[PDB]
RNA sequence: UCAUCUAGACAGCCGGACGGUGGCCAUGGAAGUCGGAAUCCGCUAAGGAGUGUGUAACAACUCACCGGCCGAAUGAACUAG
RNA sequence: GGGCGUGUGGCGUAGUCGAGCGCGCUCCCUUAGCAUGGGAGAGGUCUCCGGUUCGAUUCCGGACUCGUCCGCCA
């Protein structure tokens, strides 16, 4: 939920029609401020590509970032690292059946 | 305030107006931005004149002001020179220059009280310059540069001068204009910098592309603050 | 029209200058007026005015501008145009467009609220609060041209008596103050303006005439509110204490020293209320910087520097009296900061330098601050010498060697030795001698009246008709 | 934005339609053939490419 | 002229057309300029496109210095020689060619103009009035 | 050539479109709708172990089926003048 | 213009889908010269870019580049 709320935040100065410049220092000045919402968030932000990178606690002090997409829901970016860990599998299958013919 | 203005897309104001102490003249082929800056800066206490001289839309490169008088060139028509004395104050005195070289913008740098010209003009027009505007004359050249009005911006509080000019050149000049002045450029490093811009004891009005640097060095020169 | 919405200023709940809901706020990043007020305007016109006071480019913003003065100069067709929904927005609008670098701009913003103020009276009253201080910024702006046709129109504004002009300095001190803390510590230079479109100079000349503005505010607020010290002073102690107003100390770099003297002026009146000796740290931050200061006159910058220098003397001497010299104490080296700054500044004399020398001297005597025969002196001899070289070419010239002489001659006065008698007798010849026309200008001879005994003043004119 | 309902309405008459493929006319969204002659009604038709 | 024109020009008669060689008025250090295209000329069967003053023209130095030859540079006709009537009806004429080298937005590769220039190409180009020493 | 049809057909409106059951595997999840197989009963006038939209999975909406209005032919695929 | 082939280290050149040698010179030792020789050196985006593969110089497609061959009229 705090995802959705960051990205509703985000998605709401982008349909200001703010400059980007503007919105990385909009989102500077806060963090010095002590807006959560806003230190949640990286600053070398993807607005080009739609994607934002936000800051969460690996224990519920490190901190781990993960990119997230504009235009999908938390829960589908989620589902999106999800796939990338399922192909990965594939291909590591695809490498023991590789194996025992590639090492004779 | 150094203003931000164009003539029509020319940022170059010196070539196309002439801005003294008592008195404006801007072109008549302007366009209401450019009519607008002068009459919003200036106010109503200065009269502002659209004038054509020579029937030439470039009036300050044909003209020398002063707060005392005009010098017109002799190919101004009679129209203009009647318009232009109904227009002005009866404080100011218009008279025509009958010179060879006949372009007195860029021929003369001047100001209330000291004037520089170019070094070949004739003794004649040197003793007219000095009746008429009231202003002792020298004959020197900015670094060899002998068109001074268009190679120096020049006011009763300092000097904008060519930024190619030799330090020694510049308190020689210095010196003898009693005036501190300054190497710089105007219009995203234009040498010209008489044409490039107009400027008198409250008021500079220079093209759009002049950067900040060049205006704060505007500013800082002329005092407008 | 207007979309989208300000999610994080929500959470935030800081108004910045506004208090009536709306940050408003100098940087341009935020206090940007809400999309959904915008939306509620009464009118499309003044929606297409917002839109373009918004855009960058000047003459749009400039035009706008003329458009809205327009619809305000009419003001009984358009009094249901300008609501409470289009006063918040002002608000917001205006507080960035007077810190603009175009003048113009600037000047407008003025007289637009001033006459919204008027036409409105009464019904401005919740907004008075927002709109007073920042009318009252302009009106304390280096640059006569902003602040004079300001000032006159909030005169009129309030029909001419001085004492609700007055009265405004007092209801509003607290706001006014409050501004004053946001340019000095909340703002930064990057805030104020926009890295992209201006260079690390510039960026610095800007906040630098903002936070000029303020001081000068400061000292007027101080000299019209006689309790302010006491009812404010967590909030003085924090913007005092803070570095940016000391920064702008420096001579070294900067267009002008005014806003240099401005701080000067604030140091001293300080001082005057006793704020500065009640405080130590905030005395000793400014004491030291201005030692600073000293060092970074230096013959290249001599000549732009000369106005400034009477000024900052005289405040040293003054500082000075406090704690028996205890000023000097704080720096190890301020002894030497001050010979080398007399060294510069002598060669270049300014009218009412010596007289500002002559008072150091006179709050250092009592403890012995400079050697009256082995440092004193030289400083005095070159001086005369170099005053006679270049003499009397410069115009005011009668002026400062008058001054000379008779600070000079109060100086000697306490000698009691003589080689100082040797030396005046013998400089006033030389000065009197080779001079220039120091008899010609009657008024330099009126002002330099004498410097010794008439009968022998008589027997020299003696001897130049009996000489060879 | 110029406000929902109203892209709704300007978007019925401007981007909800249909085009032929072979003369690029632009039909009914519900359209089965093409009104126009020179591709001789074919019923070839597409969608109009919206944006987003 | 084209891009870098501030305001029309009326005709003025055609005196140089490609190939004509005039004098570099201006201190660039370049001492002929040599025609080889006029801008904004039209299209004609067998007809040369001819330069007026105040024309803007594609020009190369045949003489002068090494680093201005051997390359095309735009150029502005500041006297024509070659009597051409005005709307006041005077027909009028200098006694030389003379061009000055220019960028394709028209300020002047030089900075001093040398003899007159025509009014009907100061007003057109400032860069030129400028840096022209008389104008009629 | 297949189908439907005064025991009410096809268009158009309006209403329902349900339980066993979140059927069995498999997935971090997938409940009709990512897939693999099966694809059966009840209540029925009628409703698929689902036609799409659809959510992380739900929820929600719509379908093909049955009903009121309509009262009579209509739908799909193909052939050739 | 087209066709046909081609492309590896600083230089030359070898490679079956599992980048090596020589030379130039990096160094050191070797020596009565008419100065050699020995030992260890570095070095590639396999022309480039995609795809297949588990991996392609190794297979393939495209592009680039060079070499060849054949081409107008009266
Ligand atoms: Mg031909
Ligand atoms: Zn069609």
């Amino acid at each position: 939920p705090l995802i959705e709320e960051v990205k509703l935040a985000v998605q709401g100065l982008i349909d200001q029609q703010m400059d980007w410049n503007t919105i990385e220092k909009l989102i500077k000045s806060e963090q010095k401020k002590g807006n959560r919402i806003a230190q949640l968030l990286n600053l070398p932000l993807n607005l080009k590509q739609n994607k934002i990178s936000v800051k969460l606690d690996l224990s519920s002090n490190e901190k781990i970032n993960v990119t997230i997409d504009l235009g999908l829901s938390a829960y589908a970016n989620a589902t999106e690292y999800f796939n990338i860990k399922k192909t990965s599998a594939q291909k590591q299958k695809k490498v023991e059946k590789n194996v025992g013919k590639a090492m004779k | 305030m150094a203003t931000r203005t164009q003539f029509e897309n020319s940022n170059e104001i010196g070539v196309f107006s002439k801005l003294t102490n008592t008195y404006c003249l801007v072109a008549v082929g302007g366009s209401e931005n450019f009519y607008s800056a002068f009459e919003a800066e200036l106010g109503d206490a200065i009269p502002i004149v659209h004038t054509t001289i020579a029937g030439t839309r470039i009036i300050g490169r044909m003209t020398a002001g002063n707060r005392r008088g005009l010098l017109v060139p002799t190919q101004t028509t009679d129209q203009e020179l009647q318009h232009l004395r109904n227009s002005l104050p009866d404080s100011v005195k218009i008279q025509r220059v009958e010179e060879r070289l006949s372009a007195l913008g860029n021929v003369i740098c001047c100001n209330d009280y000291v004037a520089l010209v170019h070094p070949d003009i004739d003794r004649e027009t040197e003793e007219l310059i000095s009746d008429v505007l009231g202003v002792e004359v020298f004959r020197q050249t900015i670094s060899g540069n002998i068109l001074v009005g268009s190679y120096c911006s020049l006011s009763n509080q300092g000097g904008l001068v060519h930024p190619q000019t030799s330090v020694q050149d510049q308190e020689e000049l210095s010196s003898l204009l009693q005036v501190p002045l300054v190497a710089g450029t105007v219009n995203r490093g234009s040498s010209v910098v008489g044409a490039g811009m107009v400027v008198n004891d409250y008021l500079a009005v220079t093209g759009l592309d002049t950067t900040a640097p060049e205006l704060s060095v505007i500013e800082s020169i002329f005092r407008l603050q | 029209s207007f979309g989208g919405i300000n999610t994080f200023q929500q959470y935030n709940t800081d108004l910045g200058l506004g208090h009536n809901g709306v940050r408003i706020s100098l940087n341009y990043f935020d206090g940007l007026p809400d999309p959904s007020l915008l939306n509620s305007l009464y009118s499309n016109e003044l929606k297409l005015i917002f839109k373009s006071l918004l855009k960058r480019d000047e003459t749009t913003k400039e035009k706008a501008l003329m458009d809205l003065s327009n619809l305000i100069s009419d003001f009984n067709q358009n009094e249901y145009f300008f609501n409470d929904i289009f006063l918040l927005c002002w608000s917001q609008i205006y507080a960035k467009l007077i810190i603009s670098d175009y003048k113009v701009i600037r000047l407008q913003s003025h007289q637009i609220t001033i006459m919204l103020v008027k036409s409105l009276r009464k019904k401005i009253s919740k907004f008075l609060k927002d709109f007073i201080p920042l009318i009252l910024l302009g009106t304390c702006e280096l640059d006569y041209s902003v602040s004079k046709p300001s000032l006159n129109e909030l005169t009129e504004c309030f029909n001419k008596d001085p004492a609700k002009i007055n009265a405004l300095w007092a209801v509003f001190q607290e706001q006014l103050l409050n501004l004053v803390k946001e340019i000095v510590v909340n703002e930064n230079e990057d805030t104020i303006s926009d890295e992209r479109y201006s260079s690390k100079e510039e960026s610095e000349f800007r906040y630098h005439r903002v936070i000029a503005s303020a001081v000068l505010l400061l000292i007027k607020l101080f000299v019209h509110n006689k309790d302010v010290s006491e009812r404010n002073s967590s909030s003085l102690k924090v913007i005092l204490s803070d570095e940016s107003i000391w920064k702008l100390l420096n001579l070294k770099n900067g267009q002008n020293t005014n806003a240099y003297e401005t701080v000067l002026r604030l140091i001293d009146v300080l001082y005057t209320r006793g704020y500065m000796p009640s405080h130590k740290n905030i005395m000793k931050l400014a004491v030291k910087k201005l030692l600073k200061s000293l060092t970074h006159i230096t013959s290249k910058n001599i000549l732009k520097v000369c106005p400034v220098l009477p000024s900052i003397l005289n405040l040293l001497a003054t500082l000075d009296d406090y704690e028996d010299g205890t000023i000097w104490s704080y720096d190890k080296s301020s002894k030497e900061k001050v010979l080398k700054f007399l060294s510069v500044s002598r060669t270049s004399p300014s009218p009412g330098f010596f007289n500002a020398v002559f008072a150091l001297y006179s709050s250092t005597k009592r403890h012995s601050f400079l050697d009256y025969y082995l440092e004193w002196l030289p400083f005095w001899q070159k001086s005369v010498q170099r005053l006679n070289e270049k003499g009397f070419s410069a115009r005011n010239s009668a002026e400062v060697l008058n001054e000379f002489w008779t600070n000079f001659l109060k100086f000697a006065e306490d000698s009691s030795e003589e080689r100082v008698k040797k030396m005046v007798e013998s400089e006033i010849f030389n000065s009197l001698s080779c001079g220039k026309s120091l008899s010609e200008y009657t008024k330099l001879n009126q002002t330099l009246s004498g410097v010794f005994p008439p009968d022998k003043w008589e027997r020299e004119i003696e001897d130049y008709f009996t000489s060879d | 934005i110029i406000e929902p309902s109203l892209k709704a309405l300007a978007s019925k008459y401007n981007c909800d339609k249909s085009v032929c493929r072979k003369c690029y006319a632009r039909l009914p969204p519900r359209a089965t053939n093409c009104r126009k002659r020179k591709c001789g009604h074919t019923n070839q038709l597409r969608p109009k490419k919206k944006l987003k | 002229s084209g891009n870098g024109a501030q305001g029309t020009k009326f005709r003025i008669s055609l005196g140089l057309p490609v190939g004509a060689i005039m004098n570099c008025a201006d201190n660039s250090g370049a001492r002929n300029l040599y025609i080889i295209a006029v801008k904004g000329s039209g299209s004609r069967l067998n007809r040369l496109p001819a330069a007026s003053l105040g024309d803007m023209v594609m020009a190369t130095v045949k003489k002068g210095k090494p680093e201005l030859r051997k390359k095309v540079m735009p150029a502005i006709v500041v006297r024509q020689a070659k009597s051409w009537r005005r709307r006041d009806g005077v027909f009028l004429y200098f006694e030389d060619n003379a061009g000055v080298i220019a960028n394709p937005k028209g300020e002047m590769k030089g900075s001093a103009i040398t003899g007159p220039v025509g009014k009907e190409c100061a007003d057109l180009w400032p860069r030129v009035a400028s840096n022209s020493g008389v104008v009629v």
